[PDB]
This record gives structure tokens, C-alpha cells and sequence, in this order.
């Protein structure tokens, strides 16, 4: 992440992010809705950080300072490329959202009144098909990136230094090569969540309404096809044991 | 510090999320609570024996049955929450959760933790469960299911109180480093 935006969102909410004075000419129903909206931006900026740890850190560092067989890189972080492309473009969006809402002479006091629309574009269209056809393949090599990554620790010397030397930081704590791989897995399913209360404290303007719950819909046919594409991929796997699955 | 996984099962209702994010705190949040729980790796000395207990929650996977099991894997303890507000919560427990749980995280200890323990005792919770011919579920019913259901041991806290909070997690601890 990058210091502006870490700024933007260090606090633990909307309501303790904006001034006070700020904060005070607002109805209750409208800081609700603008705290989880927070949360969304707040969380999707998270998610991207852990993409970027898993591209410049790991991957990146693994190829430069390691001698490693063809493909074990691209075993261990499979699809990072591209995850990192469709979650960049999003915090784009919704990070564009909040600085157009802002007010003159201010880099902190916001309302954003219409996420809706964003969230029908993101989980519709070539941009849903591209987050359904990567998570598919992502989460169909999730195992197999697991057990990998623990083969590679326990055998190689050099590695165990590079894993353990890069890790070491605190700001690293929940951030190891597996806890990438399963914090990238269970973030689509936190999508519903925060919509669904987003939606909850969005009756104020009956098409904002709308287009949350249409968005709510359009993240739960995506999953719903995520889900049902996936199949475990497993190192030196034999044809019989697949088609007997 | 020996590295220890923790995660925590049970119904959407069950308050799992609120349950991990008051302990990583060490507090029930006074202004905002969060709607999600991304990660967190806790620092716990347990008997004299220092653990680094990362802590994962399923909420958001209760209907993607290919997604879920992908929150399994090296997995220490489970919790396996229900709430005391809901009994329907609990009689999900042993025929959907426990068989799942036992598949994929073959002799793993299971502790069956009932939570919102502070609304056994609120009106309006009783109230609105004898509309439907129910109420908060008893002490032994909980020990009772824990038992039937080859659990490690029998918990009870209040996420909203902190009550029982710290003791849950400091014997998931202990449950993680048995063999
Ligand atoms: O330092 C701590 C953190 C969390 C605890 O659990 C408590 F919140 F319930 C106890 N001591």
C-alpha cells in the first residue's frame, strides 16, 4: 500500500476517519451506511496489499535471489498476476469514488451516496467473467500451492533462509505464503457480507436500493459458478483417480 | 514460539466473527463492530508454552461447499460454535457440521463453544423463542451435544461481555498442542 491511502483508511472507521464537525452534521442512518462502506475499501486495499506481497516479495524475490526449477514459482502463487490486475483496478474505482465525494479543503470528509452502480459493473460483464474464470483456476490450485510451498521449507536450506529472512518483519505477522493463499481464497466470500449490510442501511434513496441489491445478486451467481468450477489439481496425479472422482 | 491454526465453524447466527474479533482486540468495540475478520496470528502463553495461534474464521463459506474445506487444511483446533439465543443453531451441529469437520480434519479436537451466553438470561430472548415453542439453550444440553459429538470439551462465553472469551482460546491453545 501506498502511505496516502494508508492514511485515508488507518482508522477503525468512517466515523472516526472524517472530522467531528464533519461527522456531527450527518443523520445516524447515514454514518451506518458510510462506516461499512469504509470497511469495503478499507478491507479491498488490505486484499490488494496481500496480492502485492505475494508479486514483489515472494514471487519476484524468489526469482531473483533463488534457483528454483521452471514452474515452482508459478505453482506457488498461481494466477497472482491476474488477480492483481482485476483487485487494482477495483480499489482504483472505489478509491475514485471517495476522492470525487470529497470536499474542497479537505482530504478527509466524505459521503459516498452511490456505490451501487460500481459494484454492478465489477461483478458483471467480460470484468465478472474474468474474476469467475481466475478464481476458478485459483482455488482448483489452492492445495497444491499449499503442499508445495511445505515441500520446498522442509528440504531446501536456501529456501527456509529466504522464507524465514523475508517473513521476520512484524508488519509480516499474518502474511506467510500460506496465509496469502488462504486470505486471497476467502476474500470473494466477504463480498455478500459487506454488501448486505451496505444494502441494510441504503433505503434512503430507493435506486440506490436497487442497485445494491441487483449487485447483491450478480456476487452470488459469481460465486455460486466459482464454486461449482472447482476441482483440487494434485502433484503427480494419476488419470484414474480423476475420472473414478 | 510453535505456530498453532485455529478455526472456528457453526451456523451464520452462531457469532463467530464478533467472537474472534473481540478477542484479537481484547475488547468489544465501543464504536464500530466490523462485518468481516480477515486474519490474525495471536501471541498466547498457555501453561508456560508460548504459541503463535492464527486464528480464521469460515463465515461468508456456509453455502459454498467447494469453497469451505479450503479454510481446513493443517488446521490444529476447531471451534465449533452455536449460539445460546438459538437452538436450531445447536441441532445443526451433529448431522451437518460434525461430519464435515471429522472428514476434513481427521483427529483434530473439537471444542464445542456456546456462545451469547449473557442472553440466557435476557427478557426479550425469551420472549420471541416461546412463540415457537422454544427457549435459550440449557447448561447440560450443550455438554450433552459436546459429548454425543466425540468433543474435546464443553465451553460457554459472551462476545459482547468478553466473559469466558480469553479462557476459550488460551484451552484451544492447549487442545492444539496435545498429540
Ligand atoms: O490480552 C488479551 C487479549 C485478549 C483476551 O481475551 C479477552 F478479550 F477476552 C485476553 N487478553
Amino acid at each position: 500500500s501506498m502511505e496516502m491511502d494508508e492514511k485515508d483508511f488507518a482508522a477503525d472507521s468512517w466515523s472516526l476517519a472524517v472530522d467531528s464537525s464533519f461527522l456531527q452534521q450527518h443523520k445516524k442512518e447515514v454514518m451506518k451506511q458510510q462506516d461499512v462502506i469504509y470497511e469495503l475499501i478499507q478491507t479491498e486495499l488490505h486484499h490488494v496489499r496481500t496480492l502485492k506481497i505475494m508479486t514483489r516479495l515472494f514471487r519476484t524475490g524468489m526469482l531473483e535471489e533463488l534457483h528454483l526449477e521452471p514452474g515452482v514459482v508459478q505453482g506457488l502463487f498461481p494466477c497472482v498476476d491476474e488477480l492483481s490486475d482485476i483487485h487494482t483496478r477495483f480499489l482504483s474505482q472505489l478509491l475514485e469514488r471517495r476522492r470525487q465525494a470529497l470536499c474542497p479543503g479537505s482530504t478527509r470528509n466524505f459521503v459516498i451516496h452511490r456505490l451501487g452502480d460500481l459494484l454492478i459493473s465489477q461483478f458483471s460483464g467480460p470484468s465478472a467473467e474474468q474474476m469467475c474464470k481466475t478464481y476458478s483456476e485459483f482455488c482448483s490450485r489452492h492445495s497444491k500451492a499449499l503442499k508445495l510451498y511445505k515441500e520446498l521449507y522442509a528440504r531446501d536450506k536456501r529456501f527456509q533462509q529466504f522464507i524465514r529472512k523475508v517473513t521476520r518483519p512484524a508488519v509480516l505477522k499474518r502474511h506467510g505464503v500460506q496465509e496469502c493463499i488462504l486470505l486471497v481464497t476467502q476474500r470473494i466470500t466477504k463480498y455478500p457480507l459487506l454488501i448486505s449490510r451496505i444494502l441494510q442501511h441504503s433505503h434512503g434513496i430507493e435506486e440506490e436500493r436497487q442497485d445494491l441489491t441487483t449487485a447483491l445478486g450478480l456476487v452470488k451467481e459469481l460465486l455460486s459458478n466459482v464454486d461449482e468450477g472447482i476441482y483440487q489439481l494434485e502433484k503427480g496425479a494419476r488419470l484414474q483417480e480423476i475420472y473414478n472422482r | 514460539a510453535i505456530r498453532k491454526k485455529l478455526v472456528i465453524v457453526g451456523d451464520g447466527a452462531c457469532g463467530k466473527t464478533c467472537l474472534l474479533i473481540v478477542f484479537s482486540k481484547d475488547q468489544f468495540p465501543e464504536v464500530y463492530v466490523p462485518t468481516v475478520f480477515e486474519n490474525y496470528v495471536a501471541d498466547i502463553e498457555v501453561d508456560g508454552k508460548q504459541v503463535e495461534l492464527a486464528l480464521w474464521d469460515t463465515a461468508g463459506q456456509e453455502d459454498y461447499d467447494r469453497l469451505r474445506p479450503l479454510s481446513y487444511p493443517d488446521t490444529d483446533v476447531i471451534l465449533m460454535c452455536f449460539s445460546i439465543d438459538s437452538p436450531d443453531s445447536l441441532e445443526n451441529i451433529p448431522e451437518k457440521w460434525t461430519p464435515e469437520v471429522k472428514h476434513f480434519c481427521p483427529n483434530v479436537p473439537i471444542i464445542l463453544v456456546g456462545n451469547k451466553k449473557d442472553l440466557r438470561n435476557d427478557e426479550h430472548t425469551r420472549r420471541e423463542l416461546a412463540k415457537m415453542k422454544q427457549e435459550p439453550v440449557k447448561p447440560e444440553e450443550g455438554r450433552d451435544m459436546a459429548n454425543r459429538i466425540g468433543a474435546f470439551g464443553y465451553m460457554e462465553c459472551s462476545a459482547k461481555t468478553k466473559d469466558g472469551v480469553r479462557e476459550v482460546f488460551e484451552m484451544a491453545t492447549r487442545a492444539a498442542l496435545q498429540a
